């Protein structure tokens, strides 16, 4: 019932799809990971340690990583953000040594303030409900030279204790750990990065394979 | 020089109460004559297969035979709709895509989104293989949608609140419409291809002369982000999608909203919105995992359609306007009868 | 004149015997409809409302297996129906039994391979990531089905049924000489062949049943628990309740079965009443591997959870 | 650039093998398959093998079926026709035609340049009863052919295809399913007519259209050619 | 016809049925005896029946007063066989016990 | 600045001065074109599956 030249057609459209399915499996075996900042918050140098869209595809321990990030994209983050669902982390980069900084904008607002409120929004986004961000803590050198001479007062009204470089960052991580308002689904993994070695990838891989495991157990209906 | 503000506020005040005085009475009032459509049943007559991640695009072909649809796995496929045989499966370059569009000469292809880039594909090649025809850049803003005017001209909309006609064979932007205040979401060329619309994420949409370059009308009434626009087949109303999770229709020559429609157990805004070839139905198709069918005269609504399981990314309607392709997240394209 | 008829001292207790044989045969078939019921549907949502996982290839499996089984398995249950009388003759018990120990073993293979699976995927991600497809656990597949072929091998050869005092039963004969016609003297044995082929099958069946799979299965999952306890990553007590199930019911469901098979090898210094009474519960209870495989594994996803509230509630709607 | 060379052809004894070899370059030879076609001395074309893509689908004219075989060669992009036990018939002309097939597709597009071989010494029947007709400069040329099945398929498709031969020239595709004309073809030419009964007209005649035409039967797989038509003079 | 041992107290066991050639198999346990006709048969009596049948009567003996099983139809597969049945009938079952019986397989 | 808020005051201007019309010639001009071009739509008027082409 059927013509010679549809049975052709029938066959390439077969071969399509078996291209197709390879394809798909090729491209399933790839760890996808959204970046995101505030400004200049040492993005640049985290990506050379490891328009529009910037891709970056790197290898550690036989995983490929495949890294997007959205620093051109200023216009607006809540219709093009759907896009990214189901990715495997978000990595976060704060740049800490800016509590004695404002924006360039003569609005009296210290960069963290906007980058907790960014915190905010990225973190309970309907989205982002079962996604792991990985916080990085950036300029750690450059905060504690600058403590000794202004305090972390002037950012947060409220600090009492010595102007000590240890005490203000578990102060800085705490303040900005206690956001995360769904603690029962996603985790904080949160780290102090800015050491120049070769260990913020190493904390990726952590934090992926245990999302990876995590997933796997989902998956078999086992957990 | 605050002369200026006050200036404003006197035009503007003025337009509203010319506005105001121009209209007379009610859309409703004057159909409310007219026999109801009832109660309109559609079945799924074919179920399309073969993508791997979500449906962002999809425009129906020249004929009511060949359509095209795009993915963020990053794939463009041609389909036969009458047979479900895949006849092309373009890999992009780019798997952000967020726009679709079909020559109307069935030669060419559009595609873009995240990458701020529009890449024109050729379909008969005499080598026998898709090629990109052309690339063309400008834009600093993610593309919403772009649509073919001629084998040689396009025309596209980005996040930049910024629209623009290009030419192909020379690659620059011929012609840029700028002056709405946020980014730009939709467009609808006019059935006479000289003069079209765009909705921007301000609540407002503009009326656009191609040649000219200048805007010529704005309407406002909507009180969220517009995510859709349809033209009417008459060429001379429009109907905007918004997500207040309600839908309006605006008319030129009057320049007034002549009706809402919205129902109180709703509360999705529209993805797409498209008009029947008679007219007389709308279609659109909100978050609630559903399409629906108004009844563009009577405010009403008549049909569903709730195949999909997820909600309705893309919808459109056959040029004889016969069946309803509609392609959503979860990877189906269902072709409603 | 013409006198009637009577059948006398006969002992037709009521007590065990009779109420025993009704009872186990309702149990039976109230299992094997639920058994049928759950199979099927478990088919139906592997291949329309489920992806193109590899776990997807497990599943299937697993319920073509359990399904074939319980298909086949009203032909014993109406054998038992009649006190053990074969009713069939000898063309088809072969194939009936050869038929209910493939799937049978098949359904074990299959277990096996699934927990080793979920094994090696909770303890090596990066390698289960890169090198896991559905065309390896296609291949596995049936490589298990022609395995467990060659296990239910054994079977049909020795099936065979005999009207001995007027009640013909369908019994596996090792000693091939019976087909031959030759007389036996109620020692026990037909030396050179009887005990010979009779201990090889069953421990053959016995050992590459119940030793290798439980002890595999065991094994795997104390490695994903104790895996699950020195990194936290629990949230919830459900995986330690669904592991220690699994592991204790496929304990209590084929150690029963194997060991009273393997008893069959001396069926004479020990007692009568162990043998007849016995099996049967094995039986039931075995048969009660392959109603549960379905809900422990794919009626525990996400995919069950998705079509449940989504089907259900439009027919909650298609009733308003 | 996208020329077929062919070569493997000569002087043969009879009772031989030989290997024909169609190399391709230019167009994604992956994606087309490949029809192995002979022309007679001085009678008409005849097909003789079909091979689709991925070599999952291969036909044999029955005249040759279980005597010769044909192959595919993708990354080098070759063809391999392996001819055995050759007969005093099997001297002819041999072509290597590419052919697609998707929804609007235009098959027997490209054909090659031949390859000479010479020996020492049911199916739709497609006829041409006009054996040659004499044409001036100027005039309008109508062709004539006919068939022995209705070539009208319940799709709506009529497969029938016209080619024109020029002398000295490989063959190339004027007309397929009977309506559509080819790329690069001059609007001149055109092709009408129904079931069984096929007419192509071609208009304000030049000195280049000297040739032969053939009619062609693609409804079966067999792909019976016609006589063919000679116009000269 | 009869031998002593049997078929004489075993009238009196099918005419206390009547309140409710032959052959005999003698297993090592008991003997199997079938009735189909023998003489000595009289028409019809009460109670006092032993007081002053040609059919098939499968009384498995035993010897002498412990009489086994008796099944017993006249009318002067199914009615034989269950003749036959009676052979278990006061024997030790898992004594011919076939391999394999009861199971799966 | 002061160059943007004159461009927006002279936008405003041209848009001021267009033509238009009555709410109810536009209303009976979409009723008559609806109406109009009822009998051919394939969806308000299902076509039966002699000539449907995708029913199979
Ligand atoms: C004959 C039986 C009893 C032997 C028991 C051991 C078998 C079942 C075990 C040992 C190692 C296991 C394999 C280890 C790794 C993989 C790779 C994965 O992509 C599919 C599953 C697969 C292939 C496992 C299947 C089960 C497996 C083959
Ligand atoms: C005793 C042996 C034979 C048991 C075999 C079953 C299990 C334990 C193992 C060992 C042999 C294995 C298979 C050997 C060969 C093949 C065929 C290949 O195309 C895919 C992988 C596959 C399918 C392997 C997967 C795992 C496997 C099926
Ligand atoms: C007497 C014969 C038929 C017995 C041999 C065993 C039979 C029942 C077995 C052997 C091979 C098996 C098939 C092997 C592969 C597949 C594909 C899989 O996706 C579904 C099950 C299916 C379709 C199996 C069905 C059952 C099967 C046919
Ligand atoms: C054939 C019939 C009788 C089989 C019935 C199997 C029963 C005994 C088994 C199989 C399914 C099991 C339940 C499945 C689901 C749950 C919830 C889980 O968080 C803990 C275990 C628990 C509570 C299980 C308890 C035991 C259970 C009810």
């Amino acid at each position: 019932t059927l013509s010679a030249e549809d049975k052709a057609a029938v066959e390439r459209s077969k071969m399509i799809d078996r291209n197709l399915r390879e394809d798909g499996e090729k491209a399933a075996r790839e760890v996808k990971l959204l970046l995101l900042g505030a400004g200049e918050s040492g993005k640049s140098t985290i990506v050379k340690q490891m328009t529009g869209i910037v891709e970056t595809h790197f290898t550690f321990k036989d995983l490929h990583f495949k890294m997007f990030d959205v620093g051109a994209q200023r216009s607006e983050r809540k219709k093009w953000i759907h896009c990214f669902e189901g990715v495997t982390a978000i990595i976060f980069c704060v740049a800490l040594s800016d509590y004695d900084l404002v924006l360039a904008e003569d609005e009296e607002m210290n960069r963290m303030h906007e980058s907790m409120k960014l915190f905010d929004s990225i973190c309970n986004n309907k989205w982002f409900t079962d996604t792991s961000i990985i916080l990085f803590l950036n300029k750690k050198d450059l905060f504690e030279e600058k403590i000794k001479k202004s305090p972390l007062t002037i950012c947060y009204p409220e600090y009492a204790g010595s102007n000590t470089y240890e005490e203000a960052a578990a102060y800085i991580q705490c303040q900005f750990e206690d956001l995360n308002k769904r603690k029962d689904t996603k985790e904080i993994y949160t780290h102090f990065t800015c050491s120049t070695d070769t260990k913020n990838v190493q904390f990726v891989f952590d934090a992926v394979t245990d999302v990876i495991i995590k997933n796997n157990l989902k998956d078999c209906g086992l957990f | 020089l605050d002369q200026l503000r006050q200036e404003a506020e006197q035009l503007k005040n003025q337009i509203r109460d010319a506005r105001k005085a121009c209209a007379d009475a009610t859309l409703s009032q004057i159909t409310n004559n007219i026999d109801p459509v009832g109660r309109i049943q559609m079945r799924t007559r074919r179920t399309l297969r073969g993508h791997l991640a979500k449906i962002y695009a999809m425009h129906w072909g020249t004929d009511s035979r060949l359509l095209v649809s795009a993915s963020q796995d990053g794939k463009l496929i041609i389909w036969d709709s009458y047979t479900t045989n895949k006849v092309h499966a373009i890999p992009l370059r780019s798997s952000w895509v967020m726009t679709c569009a079909y020559a109307p000469s069935g030669n060419y292809v559009a595609c873009g989104g995240l990458d701020n880039i529009c890449s024109i594909y050729n379909l008969k090649t005499r080598e026998g293989n898709v090629r990109v025809s052309r690339e063309l850049a400008g834009h600093t803003g993610y593309l919403s949608c772009c649509r073919f005017l001629d084998d040689n001209q396009i025309v596209t909309s980005s996040g930049d609140t910024t629209c623009a006609l290009w030419d192909i064979e020379t690659g620059q932007q011929t012609t840029t419409f700028t002056g709405h205040t946020g980014d730009v979401m939709s467009l609808s060329l006019a059935p006479d291809t000289r003069l079209f619309v765009s909705g921007a994420c301000d609540a407002s949409a503009k009326l656009w002369d191609v040649r000219e370059g200048m805007c010529r009308q704005t309407f406002t009434g909507h009180e969220s982000d517009i995510n859709a626009i349809c033209f009417f087949p008459n060429g001379n109303a429009f109907a905007t999608g918004s997500d207040d999770a309600t839908c309006r229709l605006f008319d030129l020559r009057a320049d007034q909203e002549l009706m809402t429609y919205s129902h109180d157990n709703i509360i999705c805004g529209i993805t797409s919105v498209s008009f029947s070839k008679s007219g007389r139905l709308l279609l659109a198709g909100y978050d609630d995992f559903n399409c629906n069918v108004w009844d563009a005269l009577k405010a009403d609504r008549a049909g569903v359609l709730a195949g999909h399981d997820n909600r309705v990314s893309c919808l459109g309607v056959t040029d004889d306007g016969m069946a309803v392709a509609t392609g959503s997240w979860d990877s189906f394209l269902k072709i409603w009868n | 004149d013409y006198l009637d008829s009577i059948v006398v001292l006969e002992d037709l207790s009521p007590l065990e015997a009779r109420v025993t044989r009704i009872f186990l045969v309702v149990v039976y078939s109230i299992v094997c409809f639920l058994g049928i019921l759950g199979n099927g549907l478990v088919i139906i949502i592997a291949t329309f409302k489920m992806k193109k996982t590899v776990n997807m290839v497990w599943f299937l499996n697993l319920a073509v297996a359990d399904f074939l089984f319980n298909v086949f398995l009203p032909i014993h249950i109406t054998y038992a129906a009649m006190d053990y009388h074969w009713v069939f003759g000898t063309a088809m018990c072969k194939i009936s039994n050869f038929l209910l120990i493939h799937n049978m073993f098949t359904s074990v293979f299959l277990l096996t391979i699934i927990s080793s699976d979920r094994c090696i995927s909770v303890l090596l991600p990066v390698w289960s990531q890169n090198h896991r497809s559905v065309r390896l656990a296609y291949m596995a597949c049936m490589v298990i089905w022609v395995l467990a072929f060659f296990l239910s091998s054994p079977s049909l050869v020795f099936r065979d049924t005999a009207n001995l005092h007027g009640k013909i039963s369908c019994f596996n004969n090792f000693s091939l000489s019976t087909p031959g016609s030759s007389s036996w003297p109620t020692h026990s044995q037909m030396d050179p062949v009887g005990y010979s082929r009779h201990m090889v099958v069953t421990v053959t069946r016995f050992l590459c049943g119940f030793l290798v799979p439980v002890l595999i299965i065991t094994a795997c999952y104390l490695t994903i628990v104790c895996k699950l306890q020195r990194n936290r990553l629990a949230k919830t007590k459900k995986p330690f309740k669904i592991i220690v199930t699994i592991i204790i019911t496929f304990f209590l469901c084929w150690c029963p079965y194997h060991t009273l098979n393997l008893l069959e090898l001396h069926h004479t210094a020990m007692p009568g009443s162990v043998f007849s009474l016995g099996l049967p519960l094995a039986t039931a209870l075995a048969i009660a591997n392959s109603c549960m495989n379905p809900i422990l594994y794919v009626f525990m996803g996400q995919d069950f959870k998705k079509f449940k509230v989504a089907l259900f509630s439009r027919l909650v709607n298609a009733l308003s | 650039d996208v020329q077929l060379v062919e070569s493997g052809g000569g002087l043969v004894q009879p009772g031989g093998s030989r290997k024909l070899s169609c190399s391709a370059s230019g167009f994604a030879f992956s994606s087309f398959g490949m029809h192995w076609v002979r022309q007679a001395p001085e009678k008409g074309l005849e097909w003789v093998a079909y091979i689709s893509s991925g070599s999952g689908t291969i036909y044999y004219a029955d005249t040759v079926k279980g005597r010769f075989t044909i192959s595919r060669d993708d990354p080098k992009n070759t063809l391999f026709l392996q001819m055995t036990s050759l007969r005093s018939e099997d001297t002819a002309m041999y072509y290597c035609v590419r052919s697609i097939y998707y929804y609007g597709s235009s098959p027997f597009d490209f054909w090659g340049q031949g390859t000479t071989l010479t020996v020492s010494s049911s199916d739709i029947v497609m006829t041409q009863a006009t054996s040659s007709v004499p044409v001036t400069p100027g005039e309008s040329v109508s062709i004539s052919c006919r068939s022995s099945k209705s070539l009208l398929h319940s799709n709506g498709n009529t497969y029938l295809y016209w080619f024109l031969q020029r002398p000295g020239q490989s063959p190339q595709l004027l007309i397929y399913r009977m309506s559509n004309l080819a790329s690069g073809v001059p609007d001149r030419f055109s092709g009408s007519g129904s079931g069984t009964a096929f007419t192509l007209t071609i208009s304000r005649l030049e000195a280049e259209d000297v040739g032969v035409y053939y009619c062609m039967q693609h409804l079966e797989y067999p792909l019976t050619f016609g006589a063919g038509t000679k116009l000269e003079l | 016809e009869l031998t002593e041992a049997q078929r004489r107290g075993l009238q009196v066991a099918l005419e206390e049925f009547h309140k409710h050639s032959a052959v005999d198999t003698p297993f090592p346990a008991g003997i199997f005896v079938r009735l189909e006709f023998k003489l000595q048969q009289t028409s019809c009596r009460k109670r006092d029946w032993k007081k002053p049948r040609k059919c098939l009567a499968c009384i498995k003996l035993g010897s002498e007063d412990k009489v086994l099983g008796r099944l017993v139809h006249c009318p002067i597969e199914h009615q034989e066989t269950q003749c036959l049945r009676v052979q278990r009938a006061g024997e030790d079952p898992h004594s011919f016990y076939f391999p394999g019986q009861f199971a799966f397989s | 600045s002061i160059a943007q808020a004159r461009k927006l005051v002279e936008q405003l201007k041209m848009e001021a001065n267009i033509d238009r019309i009555k709410v109810s010639k536009a209303a009976a001009d979409l009723m008559a074109y609806c109406e109009a071009h009822a009998k051919e739509d394939p969806l308000l008027t299902p076509v039966p599956a002699s000539e449907n082409p995708f029913r199979e």
